[PDB]
RNA sequence: CUUCACACAUGCUACAAUGGCCGGUACAAAGGGCUGCGAUGCCGCGAGGUUAAGCGAAUCCUUAAAAGCCGGUCUCAGUUCGGAUCGGGGUCUGCAACUCGACCCCGUGAAGUCGGAGUCGCUAGUAAUCGCAGAUCAGCAACGCUGCGGUGAAUACGUUCC
């Protein structure tokens, strides 16, 4: 039952925009998973009424 | 008035009557008709009894109300539902 | 193509495609493409990655985009409504604000014919 | 030997002992469990969970689910006893670790205006759960082979005793709380 | 006097490719102007602001007509069709624009894919379509009304029936 009927599953090297750069081990088929935003470069992991009338005039 | 370059519109005569309490800091209550005018940030925490058509009614300037006209907090209709 | 987690309407000229953004339309994507330099005749499915990182982040520097609009947008019309002006009761009710003729149409804020 | 696991007993195992004042290292925390199912309602009705939801988990996690079926009949939901309406994984080892580093690197930033996961979503043990709602977080399964879209319900089953310490575990792990 | 579970009536803009959008370029008529018409310059994405020439006018301003033509792009999708509704920011008029003004910018992008029984106008420079002007008027709910020119059809056997 663990022979030949779950997905293929080797090694994968996951690249981001920002520089990232790590090794897993998943189902995409090459192991060339890329991504545009990960656990570094994304926000959230670093981050009145009387003032507007006070503008206008 | 509605236009920037000629400043907001209060009326007059009601401009003299929270600064003869906001210079010995008391607030009573005001009866008005001036529905036009625009709530400006001296008006804060004052009660204004506002005419809608048949009576005044209170309005509480609070913070948030103040880039509004006095008049939007007096509703003059009435319609609660035809059945 | 992600942009701003909108995915862009595959094989699609880049002046409408980002106009499926919540917050940009046609005036908008004239310049998002002025600013970063990406021509308007362009297909979004020859789109590099190096020039997409040049558009995704002209847009949080300057603009106001999905959800933090939406909220922002929702967050007024919830403004009108406890401080108790004529808007905040008129969009109470699903009648038009915009001082708008209620005898004969506003079926818009409206639904169908109700039909009594 | 996946990263995640490496960094979990480098320094994760020893600050939890200064945090909690544990006098066994037989007592620090530990993910035993990731478990992952669909719930395929809609399933019911047309019968067709084949392609949708037991395709894409095997693309997910990595080996293929489980389809549990119904215990009993309820007439609202359509549902009759002993019909598919769930497909479930579960992850152990190493296939677990190398499924929470790649959900909270780069999967789980892609959720469409995320702001963060709540930290009161522990059930009074120390195990969270939280939902997706789209398939499209993961990069191993793609748009354009699948039919419609469909959320999942992730569990992640800890040693923990209470919640805040199952809470300290998962934070220095790496998810992010709001 | 502008309300709004609804019902009718007259219109407007639509549902797109005989079209939308962008660039370029051509050809009108009849009118208005002193509490005015504002050329030119200058600032603004824009409505507009400012300066000020000329003109009680076949003289100056209104005044760039729009369809059309040529080039480019979209490629039949609820869309680059549609532009309601709503959020924000403005300008001008006026003592004053909340109830209740118009216009501009950015965002939003509803119904609608040609309309049931029924029903209307039109026989020629007509119908259909495209702009422009006037009166009332501080401004305007002007898509109305009275006019003006542009492009420009299809049909009529016939008198039985309505
Ligand atoms: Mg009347
Ligand atoms: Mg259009
Ligand atoms: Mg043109
Ligand atoms: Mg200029
Ligand atoms: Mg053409
Ligand atoms: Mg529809
Ligand atoms: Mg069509
Ligand atoms: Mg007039
Ligand atoms: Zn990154």
């Amino acid at each position: 039952m663990k022979s030949d009927i779950h997905p293929a599953y080797e090694e994968t090297t996951v690249v981001c925009g920002c520089g990232n750069t790590f090794q897993t081990r998943s189902t995409k088929p090459g192991g060339r998973i890329v991504v545009e935003v990960c656990s570094q470069c994304h926000p959230f992991y670093t981050g009145g009424r009387v003032a507007r009338f006070e503008k206008r005039y | 008035p509605r236009s920037l370059k000629k400043g907001p519109f209060v009326d007059e005569h009601l401009l003299k009557k929270v600064d003869v309490q906001n210079e010995k800091n008391t607030k009573q209550v005001i009866k008005t008709w001036s529905r036009r005018s625009t709530i400006i940030p001296d008006f804060i925490g004052h009660t204004f009894a506002v005419h809608d058509g048949r009576k005044h009614v209170p309005v509480f300037v609070t913070e948030s109300m103040v880039g509004h006209k006095l008049g939007e907090f007096a509703p003059t209709r009435t319609f609660k539902g035809h059945i | 193509a992600r942009l701003v987690g909108v995915d862009l309407p595959r094989d699609k000229r880049m002046e409408v495609a980002l106009t499926y953004i919540f917050g940009i339309g046609r005036t908008r994507s004239n310049e998002i493409l002025a600013a970063t330099g990406i021509d308007r005749d362009l297909r979004t499915r020859d789109l590099t990655e190096e020039q997409l990182i040049h558009l995704r982040d002209y847009i949080e520097a300057n603009l106001k985009v999905e959800g933090d609009l939406r909220r922002e947008v929702q967050a007024d019309i919830r403004r009108k409504i406890e401080i108790g002006c004529y808007q905040g009761l008129r969009h109470r009710r699903g009648m038009p604000v915009r001082g708008q003729r209620t005898k004969t149409n506003a079926r818009t804020r409206k639904g169908p014919k109700r039909t009594i | 030997q996946p990263r995640l696991k490496e960094r979990y007993r480098s320094e994760i195992r020893d600050a939890l002992r200064k945090q909690f004042g544990y006098g066994n290292v037989m007592q620090i925390p530990t993910v035993t469990k990731v478990v992952v199912n669909m719930g395929v309602g809609e399933a019911a009705r047309d019968a067709k969970l084949i392609n949708g939801a037991v395709n894409d988990l095997a693309l997910i996690t990595g080996q293929k689910p489980e389809v549990r079926r119904a215990r009993k009949s309820i007439a609202q939901f359509k549902l009759r006893e002993g019909m598919p309406v769930g497909v479930r994984v579960t992850l152990r080892g190493d296939r677990m670790w190398e499924f929470l580093d790649r959900l909270t690197s780069i999967a789980l930033p892609r959720i469409r205006d995320f702001r963060g996961l709540s930290p009161k979503q522990f059930d009074g043990v120390g195990n969270y759960t939280f939902g997706l709602a789209e398939q499209a977080v993961f990069h191993e399964v793609d748009v354009d082979k699948i039919d419609r879209v469909r959320g999942m319900d992730i569990n992640v089953v800890t040693s923990a005793a209470t919640d805040d310490e199952g809470r300290a575990l998962l934070r220095a792990l790496g998810f992010p709380f709001k």
